[PDB]
């Protein structure tokens, strides 16, 4: 097993690919509770259902790390627990409505 | 012609630019051997 | 322009014009725009400037040894581009960035001319004029200036 | 250095390395304080024929930034840039 | 040059009066007055005599002196003066 | 327009009244740990005049904003974070008084 | 707040060197707000002219001659020397150690006189600027360099022998300042505050500017974030920073050491006093300056105390609208509390020195 | 010949053209005025006969080129002249409480006195300030008070349009007067004269002395006049004392000693070739009760209010308290009884 | 394209272990570190005998300001203001008339040490070699009021170390 | 154009900036005003300023934008405006070498979210945008004084703000303390006016 | 109302004593280029500037001496000058007229704009 992931504060985990399988699907599910037509939904949707193909395909750890080009499978962990997070928080934000408000004129205008 | 500041033909030499902290004293067993004899003829 | 110059040769030098105690001229660096001219036998009605020459040694000014003596000969000094025509009290006096313009009204006479007193630390160094269509175009006089 | 023989040894010993060899204080080694007369080169704009500055006006070619979307009147997901590669360990020293 | 109140007079003329309290920083302390007055120090340089209707003065030295100029000689009158250095020229007549 | 604190000025009002219980009951500490030479009425006075300063003041949200550098002046006050050059700043003492009169300043100089 | 000689809390309080320098470059055109970049970091004063030469030349869309880029690189590094030497020394002499302060500060002084003897000032030399340097190399400056270069790497050795391996010194860094990755990338750390905690960055390595990008130097990685191993890094540094100039000393090409766009870099003094054009550019570049293009950018380069960053915003005119500074010892010292948690009083200065903080930069 | 147009808002970098020579600068109520001119923007000019390192504390109080020092000699007029050349105003603070082994209460109470006042009308300087004692007696007890009477005099046959300022006992930060009083606990008990029951003394705030000198050089009918600056409270000695033993927190001990042993304890303390720590001439001063003139004009008449005791005398003596009273207000202790 | 430090896990056989009480208990570093400074006693201090001996400089140093003259004796500078338009720390002050002759001379030249950043664009920007900063650096008053420089003081100044700056500016000249 | 002077221009990373910026509008629509990429590949996204959290922890958390470190968090006053005060956000994506930038807007009353939940560094630099120029940002655990003198009173890097500021610094005798008093100066800040009457940049005029 | 100037800091002397005037700077009659006549200025009113007595330098004792700030038109530079409390003064913008030119007038058969050299 890997000694040590190199970064300070991340430990190796044993069971990678199940814990990566686990965070997948509950991103999928969280994504699932999201409107179809968001943007948002469709892209991370892809995104997810590609890694977790990846990470079924691939026993290997390091071939894994190497397809996900995620760096070390820790960091693609990690990674993944803030998708999970960032999923919730924007249930909660829906920013696929319409535009709160038009910039008041020349708000954007440069130079002066 | 031109005189800039350059580089000699060929280039400088090779500089040193890695660790050399050198190897110094004896084995363990050496130092403690010289401790304890000392110790026994300072005893005797 | 460019940024550089493929001028090999000797530059030409003119001899300067006395033209009165007014405009200080250093015709060395003319380049026959034909301002002072125009300004002069149009706005001033003093048929007095004009080129004598022709070709590379065309210059500019009175033919003769004659002053410039208009009310509104000042201006002359503004039309002109290069520092060939210069404000001789004005001279070597400040650069045009460190002073401080404050638009203000001409009291010399009663046409009440729109002037830009430019001062630098407190203390005025010239007298420009300000741009009123209605009052006084793009000139002032002699003493307003 | 003007130091003898058994203070260099001793030195050295000390140390632990040839001190004498790479002397911190310079004394010869040194570039002369009254250096030749140089002549610099011209750049490559200096040239009497095809440089008008119109092609070589690098401070008027820049463009106000491109307008990619404005609120004002199956896509694949796209990434900043390429995902950075993994970097390599050092071949002349890789571990310290 | 010396003023009335006994003060070296500087090239610029600035001289403090008798009336000005200014003064009194000279007390116990000297008035630093530079004892080279170019104006002086230029008129004694003699005016050089060129055959050409025209001249370029640097100033001496190529790229040590000022911009190169041309000074037209034609006024018989006076002398062609050198913006920069100050120098005088004259045609020969 | 969206508020701070307050949506009201009566709600503005009560953070104002909190913000001078705090500053009237810290001006017997000020002068003590400062060693101040004033007296305890004259910093309660002093507060009270600049309370009044802002006294014009209508608009909620510019209340709350005074109030929130009011916070933020007492909590370095209260930290000993100022000086007593800074306390006595507001004691104006080496300013000589400017007299507001016309023919007195007429007499001094070409202030308008 | 200490509970006998244990840090409870950190307050830095910070704005005693706040000498408002973004507000008064705002007054000053792009030439005259140079200087105040070397002021900024007084330690490293060249490589803050350099990350605001490329943000001016960015928006001029100008490039810097070959041998320019080679020679902002080559003084680069030995500025990075000059930093490192300070970082580590000032550090040893807080924890107690003043003996290498002496030992590598005689080495700055010969780098010192580098600096003098190409711009004519021992610290703020001023040149590094928008479009290359301003004079170029006087002769025999680049055999001085190497000679120098030569004999510095035993300087160092030096130094490791009385502290890398000193059982005092590992008891006064070792597990001190502990800094997480994920902690050190949210906190804003950058620089050897990143790279001692594993995190492989280096903006000369991903972002190349200038001609990093043909020169071959290690990046030095730690293994635990405490202030050991960033020390290490740095020592690490000063070596490959030997690495790099023994290249540059040796890749100097030939050429002309600024831009040859006389509306932006001025003409030499022999051009300005004999053509008419180079009079009129040299008149207006140092009375006005060079109009640069509206906009804004970020360009940030690797300083030696982390990412140094500028946020140059121009309205078109000659003077800079806007110069926001990154200082990158603003972010580490405002973490200064989250690493000094359950540390004692001396840790806390081992904390502050291992963080390389410079108030000039700190307090913009 | 000297006026000058005053500019500027009255700050450190203008122009009030007060240029004075303020002789016997380097003194209690001297670093007051300097700095009540200095930031006005008033080109002080500092005459010292003392090492310029006791003159470094004026330096910070004036403007670059505000504040000029210069060496005199109160013994030569000469170097009086030059000091005194070029100033539209002289103020005359020069005066010791104790006389020394060159100088005497007649040699720095009558003969500088009209020195300044003879030179300055050969000068040409408008106004001139003297700073007399208010108990100036012709046949005062006290020698100090007896030069100050004969000075007062000379001055005005020197200099007729001369302001003589006769101040009680001026009390401040460098006090030689409150201080004086809180450093006798070091000696035991405090001895007072009748138990200080038979003086009552009038004290005056530095600040206040120092601002009604520079209201007579702005007010232009000062001339000629004669002032007598004092407080607004009269105390008696031993409700004084009292009151300074109780801001200072220390234990006060009066016990009445006759006036003969005073004296000969005064003349002890005259041995010591540096200051004093006390006089004959001192002891007679404290003991000798302060006059009133009511028919001279006071700081009232200048338009500065006289600033009580009562609160700037924490100032003075919180230095004097131990650790234990240092952060008392200035409030707990209550106000002497004043004899009004 | 990276290195470890640390990162080096130690030997554990008997002799290596051995290896390491010995340094731990007869302090092996220690002294090493002791021989070290040691060593360093015994070396040449680099310590130079000032005022006696002086540092090294370059011609290109930037140090105390000067008016320099032209050879005829007058000076080169023509009041063109540049030099106080290009100080980034605005020390300079010119105020100029047409002399007696006509030309271009200044009648006030101020600049104050005090405020200038030493930093060479005045004589950079100079088109006549007028204002040049000196090889001078030790010039330190015991009074503010000395560093506020006259036209008067530089003047002075520019004919006392004139045959140096002369010296330096033709060692250097052909770089700028 | 070419040759050594012009500086060489990347397609391929204005490319990927822009196709990123489209991915980011379509993603994020409810606050996202405008982008655009500069001529010199830097990405730039306009953002209501209501949209400060949501789309900062987007641009921190999304597997596609690992925005984790911010860059620098300024402010820049163009008094012109409704909303002088503009807030600009820079971030730096490790995970994919490249960096973006985030610009809101606000008033002088209104507030900003504090994104000190999002990135632990926005801590002091929303402090400084709070001293420099008065913005005030709702949620912050800790606002007050981080670069001006304690007792000061005013926002210095405002526009409108003098150079020279309105009080100074000085040592009094008589209080035995500093004391701060209206500024003076021995010599005015000689202003310049320094602009050319001519247009440098055909390519930036404004309509007239 | 917008009444920040509780906020700004501003002493009271320069909030109510002050005079800004709202104008577009006129055009440098030493020049033909009118790019400077482009943007809307805001400027204080002048105050005194006396002589420092050690230099001759101007000395000033106005903070707001310098401040020119530039708008993007008339309105914008009167919010802003309302919204600091400062008694603004707008003067309204003057644009040359547009002037009929014509060459073939220089060489008038019946007119008096023939010219008499060129
Ligand atoms: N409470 C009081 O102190 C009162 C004092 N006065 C009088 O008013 C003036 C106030 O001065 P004060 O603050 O007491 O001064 P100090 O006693 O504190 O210091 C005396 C000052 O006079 C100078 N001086 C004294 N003797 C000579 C001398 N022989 N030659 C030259 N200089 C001399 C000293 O200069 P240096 O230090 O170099 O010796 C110093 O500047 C004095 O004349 C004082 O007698 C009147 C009423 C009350
Ligand atoms: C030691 C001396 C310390 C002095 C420092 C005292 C301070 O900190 S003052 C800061 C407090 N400022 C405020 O509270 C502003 C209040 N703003 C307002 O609008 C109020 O005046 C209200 C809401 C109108 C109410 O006030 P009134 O009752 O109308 O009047
Ligand atoms: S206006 Fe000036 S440049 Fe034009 S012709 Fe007359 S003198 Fe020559
Ligand atoms: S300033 Fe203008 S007119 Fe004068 S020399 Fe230069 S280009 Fe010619
Ligand atoms: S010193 Fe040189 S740059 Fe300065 S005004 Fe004189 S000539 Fe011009
Ligand atoms: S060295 Fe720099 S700061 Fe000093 S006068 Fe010259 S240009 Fe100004």
């Amino acid at each position: 097993l890997k000694k040590t992931t190199g970064l300070v504060g991340l430990a190796v985990c044993e069971t990678p690919h199940e814990r990566l399988k686990i965070l997948y699907t509950k991103i999928l599910d969280v994504l699932g509770q999201i409107p179809k037509n968001a943007a948002y939904r469709k892209y991370t949707e892809q995104i997810t259902n590609e890694k977790l193909g990846m990470v079924k395909a691939e026993p290997d750890v390091k071939k894994l790390e190497e397809q996900l080009q995620g760096g070390q499978i820790e960091e693609v962990i990690l990674q993944a627990e803030n998708e999970l997070s960032l999923a919730r928080k924007m249930l909660r934000w829906k920013p696929w409505e319409p535009l709160v408000e038009e910039p008041p004129a020349n708000q954007w205008k440069w130079p002066i | 012609k031109v005189k800039q500041d350059m580089p000699p033909p060929g280039g400088y030499g090779p500089i040193d630019y890695k660790r050399n902290l050198p190897r110094r004293g004896l084995s363990g067993y050496s130092m403690f051997a010289v401790g304890i004899g000392t110790l026994l003829f300072g005893y005797w | 322009g460019s940024d550089r110059s493929r001028f090999l040769e000797g530059k030409r030098a003119v001899e300067d014009k006395n033209i009165g105690p007014l405009v200080k001229t250093i015709m060395t660096r003319c380049i026959q725009c034909t301002r002072c001219i125009r300004f002069a036998s149009e706005i001033a009605g003093v048929d007095d400037l004009g080129t004598t020459g022709r070709g590379n040694d065309m210059q500019v000014g009175t033919y003769i040894e004659k002053m410039f003596m208009s009310e509104l000969s000042g201006n002359i000094i503004d039309i002109c581009p290069v520092g060939a025509l210069t404000s001789k009290p004005y001279a070597f006096t400040a650069r045009p960035w460190e002073t401080r313009k404050t638009e203000s009204i001409d009291v010399m006479d009663a046409v009440g001319s729109n002037i830009v007193v430019s001062t630098r630390t407190g203390e005025v160094m010239r007298i420009l004029p300000r741009m009123h269509e209605d009052i006084n175009e793009e000139w002032i006089s002699d003493k307003t200036r | 250095a003007s130091a003898t023989r058994v203070i260099q040894l001793l030195r050295n010993w000390a140390s632990g390395r040839d001190l004498q060899a790479k002397l911190q204080l310079r004394y010869q080694e040194i570039s002369k304080r009254t250096q030749p007369p140089p002549k610099l080169p011209v750049g490559p704009s200096h040239k009497l024929s095809n440089n008008y500055y119109c092609t070589r006006d690098g401070r008027r070619e820049a463009m106000p930034p491109s307008i990619v979307m404005s609120s004002q009147k199956e896509k694949k997901a796209v990434t900043p840039a390429p995902p950075i590669k993994r970097w390599e360990l050092s071949k002349d020293q890789p571990y310290l | 040059r010396t003023s009335p109140t006994g003060e070296k007079v500087t090239h610029t003329g600035q001289a403090y009066d008798d009336g000005d309290y200014r003064r009194v920083r000279f007390s116990d302390r000297q008035k630093e007055v530079n004892e080279n007055f170019a104006i002086d120090l230029i008129a004694e340089q003699p005016v050089s005599e060129v055959g050409s209707r025209v001249i370029s003065c640097d100033g001496g030295g190529g790229a040590l002196g000022h911009p190169r100029v041309y000074i037209n000689l034609d006024k018989e009158t006076k002398t062609g003066t050198c913006g920069y250095c100050g120098l005088q020229f004259r045609q020969p007549h | 327009v969206k508020p701070i604190f307050s949506r009201d000025m009566n709600e503005a009002k009560r953070r104002v009244r909190e913000l001078y219980r705090a500053w009237y009951r810290e001006v017997p500490n000020t002068v003590h740990l400062f060693q101040l030479d004033i007296s305890v009425k004259q910093g309660r006075d002093k507060v009270r005049e600049m309370f009044m300063k802002n006294a014009h003041v209508t608009d909620p949200r510019v209340v709350d904003l005074l109030v929130i550098k009011g916070k933020m002046e007492l909590e370095e006050t209260i930290n000993v974070w100022k000086q007593r050059t800074h306390i006595m700043r507001f004691f104006h003492e080496t300013e000589a008084p400017r007299p507001t009169d016309f023919l007195s300043k007429f007499y001094v100089g070409h202030d308008p | 707040e200490l509970s006998g000689e244990m840090v409870r809390k950190c307050d830095p309080h910070i704005g005693l060197l706040h000498r408002g320098t973004e507000k008064l470059i705002e007054y000053k055109t792009y030439l005259q707000a140079l200087p105040y970049f070397d002021r900024l970091d007084y330690v490293s004063m060249m490589c803050n002219e350099q990350a605001y030469s490329l943000a001016v030349e960015k928006l001029l869309n100008i490039q810097p001659p070959p041998r320019a880029q080679w020679i902002r690189v080559l003084f680069g590094e030995i500025t990075r020397l000059l930093n490192h030497i300070m970082a580590v020394t000032t550090h040893a002499l807080d924890i107690g150690a003043m003996t290498p302060f002496f030992w590598m500060f005689e080495e700055r002084e010969k780098m010192f006189e580098f600096y003098e003897r190409v711009s004519g000032a021992r610290m703020h030399a001023a040149y590094i600027r928008p479009g290359g340097v301003h004079q170029d190399l006087p002769l025999g400056l680049l055999d001085d360099i190497y000679e120098f270069s030569k004999n510095f790497s035993f300087r160092i050795d030096e130094l490791e022998e009385m502290l890398t391996n000193n059982r005092i010194w590992r008891n006064r860094t070792v597990d001190i300042g502990v800094v997480t990755a994920e902690d050190a990338l949210n906190y804003g750390f950058s620089g050897v505050m990143l790279r001692g905690s594993g995190i492989q960055w280096d903006l000369r390595k991903t972002q190349p500017y200038d001609v990093y990008d043909q020169v071959e130097f290690d990046v030095p990685i730690g293994s635990r974030g405490d202030c050991y191993d960033r020390y290490l890094c740095r020592v690490e540094e000063m070596r490959q920073s030997l690495r790099i100039i023994s290249q540059c000393l040796n890749k100097m090409p030939p050429g002309e050491i600024k831009v040859d766009d006389a509306k932006v870099s001025p003409p030499k003094r022999a051009e300005m006093k004999t053509s008419m054009e180079s009079l009129i550019h040299h008149f207006k570049l140092y009375t006005e300056g060079y109009q640069v293009p509206p906009g804004a950018t970020y360009t940030a380069i690797e300083a030696p105390k982390g990412e140094f960053g500028v946020y140059l915003v121009s309205d078109g005119s000659s003077r800079p609208y806007r110069c926001k500074i990154k200082a990158p010892g603003f972010a580490h010292l405002a973490g200064l509390d989250k690493m000094s948690k359950g540390h004692m009083l001396a840790d806390v200065v081992a904390i502050i020195g291992t963080q390389d903080i410079v108030f000039g930069e700190v307090d913009r | 010949h000297h006026a000058l147009i005053p500019h500027g808002k009255g700050g450190r970098s203008s122009v009030s053209g007060i240029v004075a020579t303020v002789f016997g600068a380097t003194g209690f109520l001297g670093r007051y005025v300097v700095n009540h001119l200095g930031r006005m923007g008033s080109q002080v000019i500092v005459p010292y006969r003392c090492e310029p390192y006791d003159t470094m504390h004026l330096r910070p109080m004036g403007d670059l080129g505000q504040i000029i020092f210069m060496e005199w000699n109160g013994k030569d007029k000469d170097s009086i002249r030059k000091v005194v050349e070029h100033s539209n105003v002289v103020i005359n603070l020069v005066g010791r409480e104790w006389e020394t082994k060159n100088f005497d209460f007649e040699d720095v109470f009558v003969k500088i006195p009209h020195a300044i006042a003879q030179v300055s009308k050969e000068a040409g300087v408008e106004k001139l300030i003297h700073i007399s004692h208010l108990n100036a007696d012709i046949k005062s007890p006290s020698r100090y008070l007896r030069s100050k009477a004969v000075g007062e005099k000379e001055v005005r046959a020197a200099f007729p349009e001369a302001t003589i300022i006769k101040p009680s006992d001026i009390f401040g930060r460098e006090d030689r007067f409150l201080n004086y009083f809180a450093s006798m606990r070091w000696f035991g008990g405090v001895p007072l004269i009748s138990l200080g029951k038979e003086t009552v003394k009038q004290p005056v705030y530095i600040v206040d002395v120092s601002k009604g000198i520079i209201n007579a050089i702005k007010d232009p009918d000062a001339k000629g006049k004669t002032f007598a600056f004092v407080g607004p409270n009269r105390y008696l000695l031993f409700d004084l004392v009292q009151y300074i033993f109780a801001v200072a927190y220390r234990p006060f001990l009066p016990y009445p000693l006759p006036h003969f042993a005073y004296r000969w304890v005064g003349r002890l303390f005259e041995v010591s070739p540096f200051e004093p720590w006390t006089t004959r001439d001192k002891v007679e001063r404290v003991h000798m009760s302060d006059m009133t003139l009511p028919h001279l004009p006071g700081l009232e008449d200048l338009g500065i209010q006289a600033t009580p005791l009562e609160l700037k005398a924490i100032e003075v003596l919180r230095r004097h308290r131990t650790y234990r009273w240092l952060t008392s207000e200035m409030e707990d202790v209550k106000p002497a009884k004043t004899v009004n | 394209t990276y290195k470890f430090v640390n990162m080096r896990e130690p030997s554990m056989d008997m002799k290596s272990v051995t290896d390491r009480a010995a340094q731990t208990l007869l302090w092996t570093e220690l002294v090493r570190g002791l021989g070290m400074t040691l060593s360093y006693l015994f070396r040449e201090p680099a310590t130079i005998n000032y005022p006696f001996e002086k540092g090294p400089l370059s011609p290109r140093f930037r140090g105390e300001h000067a008016l320099r003259r032209y050879p005829s004796g007058e000076e080169r500078c023509i009041a063109c203001k540049l030099c106080e338009a290009v100080c980034p720390a605005q020390a300079i002050t010119i105020e100029a008339e047409p002399r007696a002759d006509g030309s271009r001379r200044t009648t006030r030249y101020d600049i104050d040490m005090t405020k200038c950043i030493y930093c060479g664009f005045c004589q950079e920007a100079c088109p006549v070699d007028a204002i040049v900063e000196g090889p001078n650096f030790e010039f330190s008053t015991e009074t503010h009021e000395e560093l506020l420089y006259n036209k008067e003081k530089l003047l002075n100044n520019g004919d006392k170390w004139e045959a140096e700056i002369a010296a330096n500016i033709q060692a250097d000249y052909l770089y700028r | 154009d070419t040759r050594p002077t012009i500086r060489p221009r990347n397609d391929v990373v204005h490319k990927q900036l822009s196709a990123f910026g489209q991915y980011v509008a379509e993603i994020l629509p409810k606050y996202v005003q405008q982008v655009q990429v500069s001529c010199f590949n830097e990405l730039e996204i306009f953002i209501h300023p209501d949209g400060v959290i949501p789309v900062l922890t987007f641009l921190r958390d999304h597997t596609n934008a690992q925005f984790k470190s911010l860059a620098d968090l300024t402010a820049v006053d163009v008094p012109t405006r409704q909303n002088r005060f503009e807030i600009v956000y820079n971030l730096l994506s490790l995970r994919f070498n490249s960096r973006i930038r985030v610009k809101t807007y606000t008033d002088e009353l209104t507030p900003i979210e504090s994104s000190v939940t999002v990135y632990k560094a926005a801590n002091w630099y929303e402090r400084e945008i709070w001293d420099m120029f008065g913005v005030f940002f709702a949620n912050h655990p800790d606002l007050r004084r981080i670069l001006t003198d304690y007792g000061f009173e005013g926002h210095p890097f405002r526009k409108d703000f003098p150079l020279s500021g309105y009080v100074e610094l000085r040592y009094d005798d008589e209080v035995k303390r500093v004391v701060a008093e209206p500024v003076e100066l021995a010599q005015e800040f000689r202003k310049f006016d320094l602009n050319s009457p001519w247009e440098a940049f055909p390519a930036y005029r404004q309509p007239p | 109302k917008l009444d920040i100037t509780t906020l700004t800091g501003v002493p009271e002397e320069h909030i109510k004593t002050r005079k800004v005037r709202i104008f577009v700077p006129a055009r440098n009659n030493m020049q033909s280029g009118v790019n400077n006549t482009k943007k809307w200025k805001m400027e204080f009113d002048t105050r005194e500037r006396w002589e420092n007595p050690l230099m001759g330098w101007s000395s000033t004792a106005d903070p707001l001496s310098n401040l020119v700030l530039t708008f993007s038109t008339k309105e914008d530079a009167v919010a802003f000058a309302e919204k600091n409390g400062w008694s603004f003064d707008v003067e309204e913008r003057k644009v040359p007229k547009p002037k009929s030119k014509s060459y073939g007038a220089n060489f008038s058969w019946n007119k008096r704009t023939r010219v008499s050299t060129k």
